[PDB]
């Protein structure tokens, strides 16, 4: 090979045949949450158990 | 008062209790980058932005 080569550079790959080292160190994490609620409660009462003579009509 | 003509006994009660309440809370703890939509006369900026995330299954 007659190609020029720098002395002080970091010897990065530059041509087709050059080799490079890859450190994967891949780490991905995704999360998703959702919630919903709805509560309705009702309860009504009414009773005499004793009615006046004048109110017995109703 | 020879008989029970004057003998008297009576009781009466009336109790009422009413209650009411209501609550409403909301929280939001995100960060979203938006884009200006238009510049108003006073210099205020109308900003609109949207972000879509597909974690998985939705
Ligand atoms: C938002 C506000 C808007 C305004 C709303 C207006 C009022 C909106 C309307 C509210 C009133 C409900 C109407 C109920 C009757 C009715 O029409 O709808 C029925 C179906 C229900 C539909 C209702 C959906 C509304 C939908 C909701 C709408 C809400 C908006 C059909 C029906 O008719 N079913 C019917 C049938 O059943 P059956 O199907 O199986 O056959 O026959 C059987 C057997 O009949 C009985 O026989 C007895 C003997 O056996 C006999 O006694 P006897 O003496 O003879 O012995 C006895 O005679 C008697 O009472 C003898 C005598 C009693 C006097 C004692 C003193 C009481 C004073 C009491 C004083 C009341 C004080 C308010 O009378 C009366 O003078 C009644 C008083 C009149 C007051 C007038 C108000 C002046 C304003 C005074 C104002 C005061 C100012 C401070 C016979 N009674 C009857 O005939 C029935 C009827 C005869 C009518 C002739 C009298 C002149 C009416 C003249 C005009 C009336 C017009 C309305 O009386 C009533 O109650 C009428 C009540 C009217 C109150 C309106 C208030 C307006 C405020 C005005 C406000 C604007 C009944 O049991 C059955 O009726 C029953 O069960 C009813 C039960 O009892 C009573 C439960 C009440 C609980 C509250 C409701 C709770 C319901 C809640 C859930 C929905
Ligand atoms: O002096 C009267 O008027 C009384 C005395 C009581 O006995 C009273 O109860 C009544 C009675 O009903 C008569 O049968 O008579």
């Amino acid at each position: 090979n007659y190609g020029y080569q720098p002395l002080f550079e970091d010897r990065r790959p530059r041509n087709i045949g050059d080799t490079l080292t890859i450190v994967l160190q891949e780490n991905v994490s995704a999360s998703k949450s959702s919630s919903a609620n709805a509560s309705r409660d009702g309860k009504t009462s009414f009773g005499f158990d004793t009615v006046p003579r004048y109110l017995q009509g109703l | 008062f020879g008989n029970s003509r004057a003998d008297m006994e009576a009781s009466g009660g009336n109790s009422f209790n009413g209650k009411g309440g209501a609550n409403a809370s909301n929280t939001f703890s995100g960060t979203l980058t938006v884009t200006v939509d238009q510049v108003l006369a006073n210099g205020n900026l109308h900003v609109v932005g949207e972000k879509q995330i597909a974690i998985n299954q939705g």
